């Protein structure tokens, strides 16, 4: 379904990390299967090659957290127009309050350690449910 | 720019913004149309000194950068009992728990 | 503008305005009233949901660099029960 | 125009002044030549905000009003034993009598 | 500059510049880098190391000077340092 | 010895209370006696009339604490040139730590219990011999 | 041209023009940009600055010169305001 | 000092009242005496007939408030070229803002309340003090 | 003819003089000179009409006659916060007290 | 406006003032300051009647006019027992002999 | 400020600032501790008594109407012999 | 001593009750003797005609306690300003305790069962010593 099209088309892009989270990007292969990239740092940029029509996502590096692009979830590479780069602005999402005190709990407590803190069962399996990339795009594919 | 506050007096607080420009008598007016006191009866503070009404936000050292959305900076507030100003009281909020051993 | 009340378990009253209250659908349809009584909430965890309802209306829909919201330690796991109940 | 500060570190405090142009950096550099720490093992704080290297006082909220020579503003300070910065702990002072009643 | 240190009866430690220390000339007795003062509390001693850059800034000043701030808890404490110090 | 001359030659003067506290103007007459005038509020100014070789001081209104004039003790009118008048800038003086603390001690403690506090007999002495014009003006004469 | 700031009690701030300000001898010797009157309300340092107008418009003019308005609510304390100033 | 001539020369005068005030003229007597002459309602004028040489100063009729006439305080006819007649224009002076306020205080309260006015003693003092014709005279003297 | 003019922002107010055949644009050149803020970042008002740069004043209702030396007339202001303009806010002035009894 | 109360539990009866716009909370910080025990083990009482933190004492019903200094207001306290809170004692006072016979 | 209490003979303790109880000569001399005991006086007397404190430091020197000052006649007796012996 | 002054000036007085007791006002003649003049209820006022320099006191009607008037002793009418009178407000004293406890006695006691009562003779004597006028005019002429 989400799939990079073999468009034989070069186009050079800025990845830009406006967070202050290391990034990864995430280049969704011919097949649709997702592949991690080199990361870059916080506050880092680099200059890439890549081509028109290809599909990328970006993720934080140590948790896998969902990460937005120009605003929006997902960045194709467009034609490079006199010689420009296209500029790939990665940027923090604002977190609902929920999620984001999920991602400070999981960055504290071990996952065997879960069912132990006191709390309903349900955020125990909220704990669970770490993010993971091949699970949302199976969502939108849907 | 955007300067975000807190205005604590005893277990009250007013969470609101202003600019960086603004003036203490005009943060005193939001003061009044939340808590129906005027301005006369007033008197704010940062930390314990007293805040003349004249002087802009920036200038009493409430910025952009310190005073964050997120992370507000905090203004007291005091009272006229009938002829005399309280003295100023902020209550402290509730502490937290020891951490869990989980969590340590 | 309009202000809303929202006192904690131990007695602190946080004054928010109405339209940053509106973020929680949960608090929209509790005032729909100009206060609301929240008594397992307490104060260290309430003043940082005011925080978050200024942080989100502050930085949603900005191409400017976001920056983190914070939360310490040990307000988390509270934080993260009164998050439940809200769902905010 | 000049600010002046009390640099806190558990129980050391330093008196000194600076400009509202002077970076925290520069701030470093001082407590450099006072207590023989390079900047690089240095971390200021206003209240719990970091202090970011390049910005200067002004902008950190430290204005020539609030950072009197009377009553000076008060900046955290926070050493690295090696790899790891302690956290911040600034003592208190001595707190004082009860006043004589003669005096109430 | 010179800088000197004055301890107080309860540790602290307070860093000043030796120019403003001076100024007491019982503290410049004391000196011919560091004074011990029993029976001078912190809470004290940080009004006198705050009343030298006072002094120091609005001494022969044309700038409208302002109050000394003394707090009435501290006030006697604050006068018999003041005498021992001679400032 | 300190007195004001008779010069019958007028001059008029600004009166500028740049101080926190109320201001009592004291005028030495011809014999060298002190004179009480009109006090002045803090942030005040009056525009009076005097004379060529006045002599006139200043003092809190409440407890004859000291105060400046011009950064002196004495403030003497002379030439209003182009009919401008004289500007005397009435401010605090940098009060010694001691006296400053014997102000606030004085202003908190009725002079009775002056001997019921807990200090040296020395103290005792400096908080009972508070501020007094003729004692001021007859220090300054030697 | 250079104006300077009047600020009454009630914290307005009055920005008039040096030249009409000179008017008063007491302002030009409160000037040697801005001011402060602690004991004027806005009520009637801003007819003050009425005044200044008026004064500079209509001295040395031939042309029929108008009163000079002044309310019966404010007289007294303009009245206080101006033996103060003396303008 | 101030006295008029009695030069018997006829000299005819408009007196032009450019105020918003009733105007009393004064003509000083050869014996140097004020006497008052018909009141001029605001806005009016009247060609008037007196003398070369003598003085005329004008006043506010109810309050005695000094008024300027051809730009100064004292007006004397001249002589009448070509059957002209001599014009004076009796101006508001510009007050300054103390005697424009003690002229609405004194407008405003009876002479007998001055002293419960919440005011300094010495404005007590100023309000009594109002305008007086002779006063102005010996003052020039 | 000249017209005398009291432009009027929160507590701020400025007496400036004009002519009626100025514009709205140069009063708003004077503001600048005064406060320091460019014309694109200005409004203007009589009343609650926005003046337009390019109209006289003798066009906008400001005349010799009512805008007096010795009463002049209000012309609002309004700057721009940012990338919005800032409502039109005048603080009113002190009130009188009531007339004493004396007077009455 | 001034309110006068008798604060008693048991045998213990505190004589002391506040604010007819004070809080049942602050009542309890001062009732703190006195008999050293915190407000979270505290209640108090208008006869039997709970009285919530947030209420004013006049809200409460003790106002300026019915809490005088010749004839204070009573008002209860119960504390806690560590999980139990204890109910509400106020021991009686003494009572008078019988009124002698010249003066009946 | 400060308090000291005053204990009467059947066992009643009566908290009141100092300054208040300070008025009584008898009891100043009694204290030069926080606390005094007066086996001769009631509670129905010493409460009544600490009432009084109350009223002469509000109404003394004001020039606001002064209330009576109530007592019942039944403990008129005993307060009568109280305030001889505390000189108030 | 204490006495007023044959001035022949007049001075008209408000005569303002702000007690709960019955008021007496007494006018101490040019001869220093107090002469009783009409009483007052609680809480009524009266326009009187006196003279400047003229010496009044004021008791309770019932039992000659003392009372204030304008928070003093003695009241001396004054000039009349503008033709306004001058007031004389007529309050209650901060009695001590024991004075307020001999009132409320007396009041319930005859004189003649004083000596029954079961007090020490100090108290006995406090209670037949009741205010009288005269006694408190050589008081103050003492002072
Ligand atoms: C090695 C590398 C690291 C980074 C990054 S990221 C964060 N830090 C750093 C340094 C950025 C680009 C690259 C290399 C130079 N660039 C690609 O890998 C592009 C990107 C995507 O567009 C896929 N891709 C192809 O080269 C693909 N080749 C083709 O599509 C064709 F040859 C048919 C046209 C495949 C993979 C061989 C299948
Ligand atoms: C009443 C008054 C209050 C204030 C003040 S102060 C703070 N707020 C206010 C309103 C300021 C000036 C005044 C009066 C108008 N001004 C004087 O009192 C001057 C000052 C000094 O210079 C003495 N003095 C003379 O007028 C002296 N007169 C003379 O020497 C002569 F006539 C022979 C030359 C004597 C005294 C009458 C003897
Ligand atoms: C009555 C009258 C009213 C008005 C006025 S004013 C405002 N509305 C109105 C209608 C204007 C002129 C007059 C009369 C016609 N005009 C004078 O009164 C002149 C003016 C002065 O110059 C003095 N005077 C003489 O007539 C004097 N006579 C002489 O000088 C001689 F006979 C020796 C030459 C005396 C006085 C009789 C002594
Ligand atoms: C009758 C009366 C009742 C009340 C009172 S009281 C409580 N409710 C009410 C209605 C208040 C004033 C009055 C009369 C009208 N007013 C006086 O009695 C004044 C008061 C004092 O000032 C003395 N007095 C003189 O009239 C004295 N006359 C003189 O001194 C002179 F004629 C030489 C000047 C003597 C006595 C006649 C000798």
């Amino acid at each position: 379904v989400l799939r990079s099209v073999n468009s034989r088309e070069p186009s050079q892009v800025i990845f830009c990390n406006r967070s202050p989270r290391v990034v990864l990007p995430v280049w969704l292969n011919f097949d649709g299967e997702p592949q991690p990239y080199p990361t870059l740092p916080p506050g880092t940029g680099r200059r890439i090659h890549s081509y028109r029509g290809h599909l990328w996502l970006f993720r934080d590096a140590g948790t896998h957290d969902g990460l937005l692009v120009n605003q929006t979830e997902l960045f194709v590479p467009s034609l490079n127009v006199d010689g420009q780069p296209i500029f790939a602005n990665i940027t923090l999402p604002v977190y609902t309050l929920k999620e984001r005190c999920l991602q400070v709990v999981r960055s504290l407590v071990k996952p065997e350690n879960y069912r132990r803190l006191d709390i309903v069962r349900s955020l125990y399996e909220d704990l669970e449910d770490h993010p993971n990339v091949q699970k949302d795009l199976e969502r939108l594919t849907q | 720019m955007d300067v975000f506050l807190m205005i604590r007096r005893h277990k009250t607080t007013i969470f609101t913004d202003a600019k960086e420009s603004s003036t203490v008598f005009e943060l005193k007016r939001i003061v009044e149309g939340i808590l129906k006191r005027p301005p006369d009866e007033q008197r704010l503070y940062k930390d314990d000194q007293l805040l003349d009404d004249g002087k802009t936000l920036g200038e009493c050292g409430f910025t952009s950068q310190t005073a964050r959305p997120q992370a507000p900076a905090t203004v007291g507030l005091a009272f006229r009992a009938d002829d005399t100003f309280e003295a100023l009281c902020i209550e402290p909020f509730s502490s937290p728990p020891e951490l869990p051993d989980v969590m340590k | 503008m309009m202000y809303v009340k929202l006192i904690s378990s131990d007695g602190h009253e946080f004054i928010v305005k109405r339209e940053h209250a509106l973020t929680s659908g949960t608090i929209k349809a509790m005032l729909s009233t100009n206060e609301v009584n929240f008594r397992e909430i307490p104060s260290h965890v309430l003043s940082k949901v005011c925080m978050y309802f200024t942080y989100k209306v502050r930085y949603t829909n900005s191409s400017t660099e976001i920056p983190e919201f914070p939360i310490a330690p040990e307000i988390a796991l509270e934080l993260l029960m009164a998050a439940n109940f809200l769902d905010c």
